[PDB]
């Protein structure tokens, strides 16, 4: 029952903000966006009406 | 010179005149794909989805 009941709950703290600060500082590159085609299409068996 | 003392002829014969040039025009009807295109790939069910 004193300050060394407080590590782990310092540690998350810790975890949390050095993922926030590394986050804000890291420069972003925009990225091509490539893989764009209609090769999505649906098949089955067709009906071919009968008479 | 070329025919016989008989001779074969033709009663009635069918031709048509026209006076202006204007009366050469005729018309015909189409199906228009632009708006009302042919289908290809008929109505089917879905099955095999990739």
């Amino acid at each position: 029952m004193a300050s060394t009941t407080r590590l782990v709950n310092d540690r998350k703290q810790l975890e949390q903000q050095v993922k926030d600060d590394a986050r804000i500082l890291a420069d972003a590159r925009g990225l091509n966006i490539t893989t764009v085609a209609n090769d999505s299409a649906t098949g089955g068996q067709a009906i071919r009406n009968v008479g | 010179a070329v025919e016989m003392y008989v001779a074969v002829r033709i009663s009635r014969f069918q031709l048509e005149v026209l006076r202006d040039l204007h009366d050469l025009v005729r018309s015909r009807t189409y199906l228009d794909v632009s708006k009302s295109p042919l289908a290809t790939t008929p109505i089917r069910v879905v099955e095999y989805v990739r």
